[PDB]
């Protein structure tokens, strides 16, 4: 009839499995935020700082000539600043899950400087405006308007 | 990519059934898909996602969940300018560009940074830029004011009720994709979502092609609401579908039709063969059990073979070659099923490129042509068996060439390789009909070969109480150099051995393998 009672946590912690699958328990919405931020990090931090990294319009700046032709498409559809407008607009409530999200990532490295590559440890430190800036760089410039389609 | 859901009354049990078959590359990165679990006193949120975003766009609870395919949703267009005297005509008179001197730093191979001058030139229309071959063009992409992505998504995902749900999605922050859902309560949707420009003339077709940037004819400012996009919900068939065919067939039978929408929304091509399985797994199955709805993921049917077979068997016996008259004994004799022992699977492809095309969508060499009067039994036949012939001959070389052998096993050929795990293939490209998904790469010089594209995250749900799911990520859930899980879930994959999903407190604490505490 009724779902079976929802748990409460008591206490913030991620218990993984035997295949890397993290399990956030959270005593709040950010601190669960934080936690998934710190899960990915640990589990694929090297990738996403290279593309949170991408998504300022710094791909080239910070990994050279195979990256410049995405700075540039980012840049000339303003991307990246876009992004800060966009996390601007968030609501309170979410902009502080964003925020969350964005420490948890860098509360990992912190811990664990030496599982992260050399050539993105000059990402750090990430904001919640990154993850705007990525998932914006995703949805309407990787999806929607790729620069395929508008170059040939 | 998959979808489906199952409406209460189609299955054993009475609770709906979800399919999360999301199909990207095994190699790109921003694709990748990660597993989580999310659990706080007010919510649950389990499922997949792409690495780097903050919400789970492949989730599911103890009370809902939801699963995308690509739609295409032409949300932007590319405008073909005509310069003139340093800038461009538009209604009749050369209109000036809006020029911004901007700049970004250049790494050098020795380790510092050359400054670099870019200027972004902008029309009415959007950003200008410049082709190879010298035409100019300016993009326009619609939704750049919905700041609301993620937290759509947040909320969608952690609705109470459909209502709840639907009011999320209205809001048109999520540009695009179909999105399917499905609840404890018994209610199924489907959904063709995105920000679409709102136009007075001109096709899809249209639409995709460089539109003329010379007249605020073609300047659309508006985007259609919710109500305007094709949605189902609860149909009569039962069930809702989707895998990447137009949305003209979302359920069996079909509630509305391509005359009922604007013609700039989605194509009315052909649906692919994989797509037609999909209809015909769905509709001719009734009363489902979690267990018969996972088996029937696993379909790997050589539809093109069933379509073609008949009429280039015969043909391919009467030629002189008698490679060719072996060959075509050797095909007939195929079981048209995708499994790792099959010693005609690999020539049948081989055939299938040159008789359709590289991404064998070509139709031209049909007898019958598609229909969508008969969408799950259409195109049939070969238009010109003679020809056809000269193909096959072709691909026996082909075959010969690539693999070693006419008759070389589909599973010695077609391997799954991570690490140091190798195991054999089956299944193979959903162009050809296979519902379950191995966009396999060409081969090495030694004829072994591995996807490139295809089946990722798996999960199948049944909305019990408590909810039932199992699920399997292709690529493991971690990427991070040395990380021991990568390859350990590709074994079980090879065997369609799939893992319980768990969700329930006692069952994570049973299965626990590293605790790790936190403070925020
Ligand atoms: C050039 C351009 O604008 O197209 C970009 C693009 C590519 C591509 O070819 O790069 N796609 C894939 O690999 C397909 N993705 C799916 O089927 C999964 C859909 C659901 C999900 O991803 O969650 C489509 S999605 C958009």
């Amino acid at each position: 009839q009724a779902p079976i009672a929802a748990y409460k946590p008591r206490s913030n912690e991620i218990l993984w499995d035997g295949y890397g699958v993290p399990h956030i328990y959270g005593v709040d919405a950010p601190s669960a935020f934080y936690g998934y931020g710190w899960a990915q990090a640990r589990s694929h931090g090297d990738n996403i700082l290279r593309l949170y990294g991408e998504a300022r319009g710094k791909g080239a700046e910070y990994w050279g000539p195979d990256y410049e032709q995405t700075t540039v498409w980012l840049l000339t559809n303003g991307v990246p600043e876009r992004a800060q407008q966009w996390y601007a607009q968030q609501s309170p409530d979410f902009r502080a899950n964003l925020d969350a999200f964005a420490a948890g990532i860098n509360a990992y490295a912190q811990q664990n400087p030496d599982d992260i590559s050399p050539e993105v440890r000059q990402v750090l430190p990430v904001s919640g405006a990154d993850v705007v800036a990525h998932a914006h760089r995703l949805m309407n410039f990787l999806y929607v308007a790729s620069p395929g389609r508008t170059l040939g | 990519s998959n979808s489906w859901a199952v409406a209460p009354g189609k299955t054993a049990n009475g609770n709906a059934l979800l399919l999360q078959n999301p199909h990207l590359s095994w190699t790109t990165d921003y694709f990748t898909y990660y597993e989580a679990h999310l659990v706080t006193p007010d919510f649950e949120i389990y499922g997949a996602t792409q690495i780097g975003l903050p919400v789970i766009r492949f989730a599911f609870n103890q009370r809902m969940g939801i699963t995308n395919t690509v739609n295409g949703m032409v949300g932007a267009t590319n405008y073909r300018l005509t310069l003139q005297d340093g800038g461009y005509l538009y209604d009749g008179q050369v209109r000036p560009f809006e020029r911004r001197q901007a700049s970004y730093r250049l790494r050098q191979a020795d380790g510092s940074t050359v400054d670099k001058p870019l200027e972004i030139r902008s029309s009415v229309h959007g950003p200008v830029f410049e082709r190879a071959d010298g035409t100019a063009v300016a993009v326009r992409v619609a939704g750049l004011d919905r700041p609301g992505m993620l937290e759509q998504y947040f909320d969608m995902i952690t609705a109470h009720s459909f209502d709840d749900y639907e009011a999320a999605m209205a809001r048109m922050q999520v540009p695009t994709f179909n999105i399917v859902y499905a609840d404890r309560e018994g209610t199924i949707n489907y959904s063709f979502n995105g920000v679409a420009p709102k136009r007075a003339e001109g096709d899809i077709a249209f639409w995709q092609g460089n539109v003329p940037g010379d007249s605020s004819r073609y300047l659309w400012t508006e985007t259609h609401p919710l109500d305007d996009l094709p949605r189902v919900t609860n149909p009569p068939g039962g069930f809702v579908q989707n895998s990447n065919d137009p949305p003209w067939t979302p359920t069996w039978p079909v509630t509305y039709c391509p005359a009922n929408h604007p013609s700039y929304l989605a194509p009315q091509t052909p649906h692919s063969l994989r797509a037609q399985q999909s209809v015909r797994l769905m509709s001719e199955n009734d009363d489902l059990t979690l267990e018969r709805f996972m088996a029937l993921q696993f379909s790997h049917r050589a539809v093109m073979a069933d379509r073609t077979l008949p009429d280039l068997i015969p043909a391919a016996l009467i030629d002189p070659d008698p490679e060719v008259q072996a060959a075509a004994r050797l095909l007939a004799a195929w079981d048209r099923d995708f499994t790792s022992d099959s010693r005609a699977a690999l020539l049948f492809e081989e055939w299938a490129r040159l008789f359709a095309g590289q991404n064998f969508a070509g139709q031209a060499a049909f007898a019958t042509p598609w229909s969508l009067d008969k969408p799950v039994s259409t195109p049939y036949g070969v238009r010109d068996p003679k020809a056809a012939v000269d193909q096959l001959r072709t691909a026996i070389a082909n075959t010969k060439r690539k693999y070693g052998a006419i008759d070389r096993p589909f599973g010695d050929a077609s391997r799954m390789i991570l690490n140091d795990v190798n195991v054999p293939g089956a299944a193979g490209y959903g162009n050809l009909g296979s519902f379950r998904v191995f966009t396999w790469s060409d081969p090495d010089e030694n004829g072994i070969r591995t996807p490139v594209h295809g089946e990722t995250w798996v999960a199948m749900i049944e909305f019990s109480t408590p909810v039932r799911a199992y699920g399997l990520m292709s690529y493991g859930n971690s990427r991070q150099p040395g990380t021991t899980h990568y390859s350990d879930q590709i074994e079980r994959v090879s065997r369609a051995d799939f893992r319980e999903l768990l969700l329930r407190r006692e069952q994570v604490e049973a299965a626990v393998q590293e605790r790790t505490p936190f403070n925020f």
